[PDB]
């Protein structure tokens, strides 16, 4: 559970975040840095090289998607389960993703959000973040327990 | 570890330089915040910030990864005396590692942005995955 | 959960398992194959080498306490928050031993069984088991989650 | 790893034999019980307790794993074949290796009790985890 000034802290980075390149970032790292996670993309073509996988149109595209996703955890910080649970049916009984992989693209875009934001990005903020990025990742393995 | 990634983290180190214990420091403070599971290791130490010791720390941390750096190929000789200090007697907990590493990550991210590629973090990434395992290798 | 015949099957195994040496050889196998979990013990003396963690009585007595604790939970299989609602407000914000460690802790419990009934724990019964492992750890990692 | 830890190795797979590929063929039927989401990676495969093919691949894990003992030093440079395929190709996510490698030590603690020793589980445990590490250092 995030603290007053942590809630407020979040809404205020997360206005600033450029909504069109950040969740393709986030994403294109997570296939890079993690290349295991391209099993799953492997309909979206070029990922050999790295700047093939982060000029890829269809990362940024779907990125965009993931992000909007985390932008609707943020709004209802309450009622994570409930905004990730057909997602979280999606991914555990469609998709297969182990749940680590979730753990692992919140930290990316924690990495992401550092990099964006330099020194605007501090320890208390990170912190934040820390406990939304998780606060996500068990709300989207929800439907494997 | 391919030559092109230890080409990257030597630049990404390159631009570190004196800044290490600093980005050290940071790395370790941002694990204090983010995760407070990792103090139980530091009951002995002032957690607060700008802490001289976690400073002081934080160069003993870097100077360890700059001497990994160095000594790029077969690791396990030069961090022998860490890894008896960290799993031997204090017994830390890997996953204490990957958030160490990950800490990591977001301090470099913030302080190089232009050597920060997605290249050079899964080259970092994998460099302290590598050190992670090397200082978690031997176990009673 | 699983289908009742294998929730009898997991009843009719656990029936032949004794209260016991079987927890003591579970709690002892963690502090040995993961000697990063002796932390949490520190007050039990020496643990040093295998044969000290296997010997000591500390060690044992607590193992049967484990065992006595996962018998409650599978008195309990539908409802795993209920039963454990004392132990995991025990190992969360006071003990501040990682979610993680619940997981091998079950997964060796499984192999002590292996080791225990061999043939008669057959890879059916073992998936049962695994489920029920997975609960106790889910519902063990209950606050900060 | 550690010398204590790659002794009782020796012991555990010497003692093993020929029916290796039985050890091996039952840790996978274990794994696709226990853990669903591990049948993705054989979509025409048809494998019920009895099947023709489990014991194929049951072998060539079993004679693989053989290899890495023989080669416990060399052990990223001996299996450097297979760690192109489980990458490049398959992509096999880390997690589900440590699902075959849990239903392997259950085999071994069923078919071998007293050589599944608490000191030896440890340093299979050790092995395993050591062996998943290389088939999955690939991928970039
Ligand atoms: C907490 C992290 C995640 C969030 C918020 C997230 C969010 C989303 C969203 C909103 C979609 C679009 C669903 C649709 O078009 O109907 C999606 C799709 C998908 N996600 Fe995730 N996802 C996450 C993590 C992952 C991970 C780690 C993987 C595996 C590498 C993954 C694999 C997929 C795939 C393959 C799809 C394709 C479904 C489609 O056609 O859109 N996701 N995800
Ligand atoms: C103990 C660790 C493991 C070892 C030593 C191992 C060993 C092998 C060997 C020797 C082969 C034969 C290669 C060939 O096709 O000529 C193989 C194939 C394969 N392995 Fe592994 N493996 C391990 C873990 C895994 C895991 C965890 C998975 C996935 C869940 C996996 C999936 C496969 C697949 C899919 C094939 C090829 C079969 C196909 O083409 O559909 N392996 N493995
Ligand atoms: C969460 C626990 C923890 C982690 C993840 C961790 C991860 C790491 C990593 C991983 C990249 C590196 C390079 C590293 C380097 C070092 N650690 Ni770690 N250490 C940790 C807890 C410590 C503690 C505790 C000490 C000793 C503190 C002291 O008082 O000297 C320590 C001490 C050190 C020292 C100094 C020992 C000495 O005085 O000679 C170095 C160097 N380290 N540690
Ligand atoms: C590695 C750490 C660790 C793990 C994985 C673990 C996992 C488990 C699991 C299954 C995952 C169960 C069912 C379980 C059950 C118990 N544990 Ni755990 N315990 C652990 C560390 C402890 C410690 C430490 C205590 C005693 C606390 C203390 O400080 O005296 C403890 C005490 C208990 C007690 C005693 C409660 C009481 O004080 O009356 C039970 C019962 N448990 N523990």
């Amino acid at each position: 559970h995030l603290t007053p000034e942590e809630k407020s802290a979040v809404t205020a980075l997360w206005g600033k975040v450029n909504v069109d390149e950040v969740g393709g970032e986030a994403l294109g790292r997570l296939l890079v840095v993690y290349p295991w996670t391209q099993r799953f993309f492997e309909s979206f073509g070029d990922l050999s090289t790295p700047d093939a996988v982060m000029g890829n149109p269809k990362v940024k595209a779907h990125g965009k998607k993931v992000l909007g996703a985390f932008s609707d955890g943020l709004a209802h910080l309450d009622n994570l389960k409930g905004t990730f649970a057909t997602l979280s049916e999606l991914h555990c009984d469609k998709l297969h993703v182990d749940p680590e992989n979730f753990r692992l693209l919140g930290n990316v875009l924690v990495c992401v959000l550092a990099h964006h934001f330099g020194k605007e990005f501090t320890p208390p903020v990170q912190a934040a973040y820390q406990k939304v990025v998780a606060g996500v990742a068990n709300a989207l393995a929800h439907k494997y327990h | 570890l391919s030559p092109a990634d230890k080409t990257n983290v030597k630049a990404a180190w390159g631009k570190v330089g004196a800044h290490a214990g600093e980005y050290g420091a940071e790395a370790l403070e941002r694990m204090f915040l983010s995760f407070p599971t990792t103090k139980t290791y530091f009951p002995h130490f002032d957690l607060s910030h700008g802490s001289a010791q976690v400073k002081g720390h934080g160069k003993k941390v870097a100077d360890a990864l700059t001497n990994a750096v160095a000594h790029v190929d077969d690791m396990p000789n030069a961090l022998s005396a860490l890894s008896d200090l960290h799993a031997h007697k204090l017994r830390v907990d890997p996953v204490n590692f990957k958030l160490l590493s990950h800490c990591l990550l977001v301090t470099l991210a913030a302080h190089l942005p232009a050597e920060f590629t997605p290249a050079v973090h899964a080259s970092l990434d994998k460099f302290l995955a590598s050190v992670s395992t090397v200082l978690t290798s031997k176990y009673r």
